[PDB]
């Protein structure tokens, strides 16, 4: 048992964090007041769910989570929602004035006024740990706080916790539900500055989750509720191995070993199946081979791209529910050859498999139907360079005219930081191209 | 970002500022005395943005009234909402300005600026989360233009990080044939280019053409023009006064609408056009981008859109708004700058304005606005070349170089709009 | 010099003083440093009575200043319709051109004095007169989108 601390920054990270922790409580059997009847060891324990929940003397299970935002509106919804009594009151930290969708306001001017308090409160959660292994950080790419404060936080975390792992859940901006025109600028600025301080980052493309909601769930105009319900279901599948017994990705270090061959290319792609509307409650159950096959279909990816284009450097299959091991090996065998799936010449052309024999949990009020078996594939493919090529293009268009740049310079930032960030990006795209495509 | 401080200067500033409080207060269910007679809890969400709670479950508008002419005191005071304002928020002089930008900015109005800052500090000190300021005035007169810009500069010195927002009415000979107004307008534009973050250009030439040629008003009156104004000030401020997705943040609007600091002059538009006693989503969207529905006398088809905001109001299909909006951008892609991706922002609001069930407000940063500035610059140049009435201004201390520097500063502004209208990403 | 007091007298609209100085031999056609006669100033500040009296006492209705402005240029610019007609009644050249190539029609169109436009046209104002930049009264109407002006110039 080694503890993980989850940090949620800005509206995007906070709202998605609220949905995840709700789901965490349902999968583990924790009541919104924090009571876990099925926990015979009151006041403490070495169980696998204790990596995410601490315990009080009175039998309260409190998430090891911290919520930070530069305005209080979104966090106020967390202090008055259902699970208001679950979180530490002092782990919900809010400012007064937000970063105005401005990376510089979140990193230099505004963010600078709360970064010390954020660290102290984090440091309080760490002192309660007997073997902290690292942090999970939820933030948006396009918000001023999600980008600017988060880069600043990551920098501070490498100083005070140099040996601990830092994983990322990042929201990739999509125009169908965007907020700011400068979101490409903030995306590039935070990537470049967080790149050397992040061990592994799972990007969530709002456009991918949006389309999935419209096609599979027949939702005409998906909102942030619908989007986050599905993200929380996928996040749950990535962090399940850390919260349950298992033999694949049991600790944060193992995320890097299996998915990140080289430090800079730490952007694995996540694919999940099946997604079925709760209106089809009597659906026919998909087979282990059916859901497995769907993990190589671009339409189910958490980031829009075409893995047919690139090469695979690592693949992990995390199954949940009624899944017989021999049925997975048979599914792999055929799909290995029945499709143009190309690994790099320098990697063991294999698949890692872990099975959790409990079906996924669904939350009351959600858009998904219950399923007997599901799978989340985590893969590192050079095809996710396509996502970067889309960001960098939108960046280049505006920066060529220097559009919106004065807003950044007037808030402590220096104009040279734009160019070196864009070069760093240009290098990242050639990192994937030197691997193959 | 919450409280905003309203300031109205001069006859036009108070004349359109008063109507603003009459319109929005009716939307928030605030009777003339200040009591909330509304039947919806949404009418009180973002109420503190424009009002104060002064006990008794009442709301005193956070407004400051100024004018060198004491006559404006009676007009506003004797209005249907003249008593809901603070008696302490009345700063009025004994001497007018007489269409002299100099008297308002250098002599008369200057002596009256310190007192105005007093009532401004009184309001800000009592603000729990002050975000910025908004000033209504004309640019042709002497008080609102000459003194209003001086007060803008003073406030910005004390509140340098707050947002300064202005509703500036542009002079037109169609409504007031005074030959010294191009002077005042040009001298003011010189100030507004430096010391404000967002400026709504409300053009008397466009207001007159809408009433005369569209509203069928052979002899339009300041009441007819102000009706179109009041409705526009309510639409552009809808998201600051009611819940919705377009957050409620003057600074996030300025971050997304102003790509270059000097290009912060917005062309408003409103649809449908209505009179004073007197259509689906496709019409609203289409009509919004029609030259006849613009509050500034310029044809958007003559230039390119840098950024655009659209505020829809009323019960309406939300997916239908995303479809039709997406359509006009494609059919009119030649009129948007390609080097600013996703430069169009949309949002709906539930509560529409009185008399209407579904409206739309258009706020555009468009290079075609240079036409408005070309008009004023021509008239300024005609008068300056003859030195007509320059002694009215130099007699108050101004140096002749202020006219030239002001005239050069505006020609540069025009050159700047033209530069990004022909700028291509391919 | 009575020429100097007649310039101020006309500028400030002192009718009684204008009459007095003329009885003592004041130069009705004196000019200031820039070439402005009393008739220029009377036409600028809209002193209709001083304009009619000067014209009855030898004032040159077509005098120009150093910049080429005739009294009718300044009256058309400033927007004094009564004075425009009086000056036209006395042989003022409706198509006089100044050093910017502007005629009386140009200034009236720019400043929006639509009444004065119709009077100049009715007295022979040349609609094909271009300025130093090739603009004519109609061109100014098209470039500024003034529909009222354009219809009047088309008639
Ligand atoms: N999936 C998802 N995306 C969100 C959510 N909230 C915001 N976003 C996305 O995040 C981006 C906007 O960033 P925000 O998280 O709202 O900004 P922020 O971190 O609060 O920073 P500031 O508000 O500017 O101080 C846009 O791309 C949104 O689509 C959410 O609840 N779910
Ligand atoms: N739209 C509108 N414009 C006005 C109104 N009153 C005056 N104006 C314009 O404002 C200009 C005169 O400036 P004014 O405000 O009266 O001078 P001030 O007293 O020094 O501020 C003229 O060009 C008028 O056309 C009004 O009620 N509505
Ligand atoms: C070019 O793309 C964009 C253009 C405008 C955008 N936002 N605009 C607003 C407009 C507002 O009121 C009019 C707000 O109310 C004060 C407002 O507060 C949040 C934002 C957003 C864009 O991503
Ligand atoms: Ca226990
Ligand atoms: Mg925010």
């Amino acid at each position: 048992m080694r503890e993980c601390i989850s940090i949620h920054v800005g509206q995007a990270g906070v709202q998605i964090g609220n949905a995840c922790w709700e789901l965490y409580c349902l999968e583990h059997g924790i009541q919104p007041d924090g009571q876990m009847p099925s926990d015979k060891t009151i006041g403490g324990g070495d169980d696998s769910f204790n990596t995410f929940f601490s315990e009080t003397g009175a039998g309260k299970h409190v998430p090891r989570a911290v919520f930070v935002d530069l305005e209080p509106t979104v966090i106020d919804e967390v202090r008055t929602g259902t699970y208001r009594q679950l979180f530490h009151p002092e782990q919900l930290i809010t400012g007064k004035e937000d970063a105005a969708n401005n990376y510089a306001r979140g990193h230099y001017t505004i963010g600078k006024e709360i970064i010390d308090l954020v660290l102290d409160r984090i440091r309080k959660l760490a002192d309660q740990c007997t073997g902290l292994q690292g942090f999970l950080v939820f933030h948006s790419f396009g918000g001023g706080t999600g980008s600017g404060f988060t880069s600043l936080l990551m920098e501070r975390l490498s100083v005070d916790y140099g040996k601990k792992s830092k994983l990322e859940f990042s929201i990739y901006p999509a125009p169908q539900v965007s907020t700011a025109v400068v979101e490409p600028y903030n995306s590039i600025l935070t990537t470049h500055t967080t790149l050397e301080h992040s061990d592994c980052a799972f990007m969530v493309d709002n456009e991918a989750i949006y389309d999935i909601c419209r096609r599979n769930l027949d939702i005409e105009r998906p909102t942030y509720t619908n989007l986050n319900r599905l993200i929380s279901q996928i996040v749950s599948s990535i962090t399940a191995s850390l919260r349950f017994d298992g033999a694949l990705n049991v600790d944060l270090t193992e995320f890097q070993t299996n998915l990140v061959p080289y430090p800079r290319i730490h952007f694995p792609l996540a694919t999940y199946a099946p997604v079925i509307s709760a209106e089809k409650a009597y659906h026919e159950q998909l087979s282990v081979a059916e859901i497995t096959n769907a993990c190589f279909e671009p339409a189910n990816q958490m980031v829009k791209c075409d893995p047919r284009h690139g090469k695979y450097m690592a693949c992990c299959l995390l199954y949940r529910g009624d899944v017989v091991p021999k049925d997975v090996n048979a599914a792999i065998a055929t799909i290995k050859t029945k499709r143009s799936i190309q690994f790099v010449d320098w990697c063991p052309t294999g698949f890692k498999v872990g099975i959790n024999y409990q079906p996924p949990t669904v939350v009351p009020g959600g858009d998904l139907a219950k399923v007997q078996r599901a799978v989340c594939m985590l893969s590192n493919t050079t095809a996710i360079a396509e996502a970067w090529a889309r960001l960098d293009h939108k960046f280049d268009l505006m920066y060529a005219k220097r559009a919106f740049v004065h807003w950044y310079v007037g808030e402590g930032m220096e104009e040279g930081e734009f160019s070196e960030a864009r070069e760093d990006m240009a290098a990242l795209e050639k990192d994937y191209e030197e691997v193959g495509v | 970002m919450r409280e905003i401080v309203h300031i109205q200067a001069g006859q036009c500033g108070n004349q359109i500022g008063a109507k603003f409080w009459e319109v929005i207060s009716d939307e928030h269910g605030i009777d003339p005395t200040g009591s909330y007679h509304g039947d919806s809890d949404l009418q009180l969400e973002r109420i503190n943005v424009y009002y104060n709670e002064a006990t008794g479950n009442k709301y005193v508008p956070r407004a400051i009234l100024v004018d060198l002419e004491p006559g404006t005191m009676d007009s506003v005071r004797s209005g249907p909402f003249g008593q809901i304002f603070r008696p302490d928020n009345f700063v009025f002089g004994q001497s007018g300005a007489g269409n002299n930008w100099a008297k308002g900015h250098y002599t008369e109005g200057a002596e009256l600026v310190d007192s105005v800052l007093d009532v401004v500090r009184k309001e800000s000190e009592s603000c729990d989360c002050l975000q910025g300021f908004q000033l209504t005035h004309s640019l042709g007169g002497g008080t609102g233009s000459g003194m209003g810009t001086l007060l803008i500069s003073k406030i910005r010195e004390e509140y340098p990080d707050r947002i300064m927002n202005t509703f500036s009415v542009m002079p037109s000979p169609k409504v007031s044939d005074t030959v010294v107004e191009p002077y005042n307008a040009t001298l003011s534009v010189h100030q507004l280019v430096e010391n404000t973050d967002e400026t709504y250009c409300i053009d008397n030439e466009a207001l007159y053409d809408i009433c005369f040629r569209t509203l069928k008003l052979t002899t339009p009156t300041y009441g007819d023009l102000n009706h179109l104004v009041s409705a526009t000030m309510s639409g552009v401020t809808t998201c600051l006064r009611f819940p919705g997705q377009l957050n409620a943040d003057l600074r996030k609007l300025a971050v997304n609408m102003v790509p270059f600091p000097r290009l912060h002059f917005f062309m408003p538009g409103f649809a449908p056009l209505t009179s004073r006693g007197s259509l689906t989503v496709p019409e609203l969207t289409q009509q919004m981008f029609d030259s006849k529905n613009m509050m500034a006398a310029c044809d958007p088809r003559h230039g390119r859109y840098l950024t655009v905001a659209a505020i829809f109001r009323g019960r309406m299909s939300m997916k239908e708004v995303d479809e039709q909006m997406l359509n006009v951008q494609n059919k009119n892609s030649s009129y948007f700058v390609e080097w600013i991706p996703n430069n169009v922002k949309t949002a709906v609001c539930d509560i529409p304005p009185r008399g209407l069930k579904m409206s739309a407000t258009f706020i555009g940063n468009s290079t075609a606005i240079q036409e408005l500035f070309k008009r004023i610059s021509e008239q300024f140049t005609a008068m300056f070349r003859r030195k007509a009435f320059l002694h009215w201004y130099t007699g108050e201390g101004m140096d002749e170089m202020e006219f030239t520097e002001a005239e050069s500063n505006m020609n540069d502004l025009v050159s700047e709009y033209q530069q990004y209208q022909d700028a291509t990403a391919d | 010099d009575l020429g100097k007091k007649l310039l101020e007298a006309a500028r400030a609209g002192q009718d009684d003083e204008v009459r007095i100085l003329m009885a003592n031999g004041a130069d009705v056609n004196a000019t200031d440093a820039s070439g402005l006669t009393p008739l220029h100033l009377a036409a600028t500040y809209g002193h209709l009575e001083i304009v009619e009296v000067l014209l009855k006492h030898g004032a040159d209705v077509n005098a120009i200043d150093i910049m080429g402005s005739t009294p009718l240029h300044l009256a058309a610019l400033i927007g004094h319709l009564e004075i425009v007609e009086v000056l036209l009644k006395h042989g003022a050249d409706v198509n006089a051109v100044d050093t910017w190539g502007d005629t009386p029609l140009h200034l009236a169109a720019i400043m929006g004095h639509l009444e004065i436009v119709e009077v100049l046209l009715k007295h022979g104002a040349d609609v094909n007169a271009q300025d130093k930049f090739g603009k004519t009264a109609f061109d100014i109407s098209i470039d500024n989108g003034n529909e009222d002006l354009a219809e009047i110039l088309q008639k």
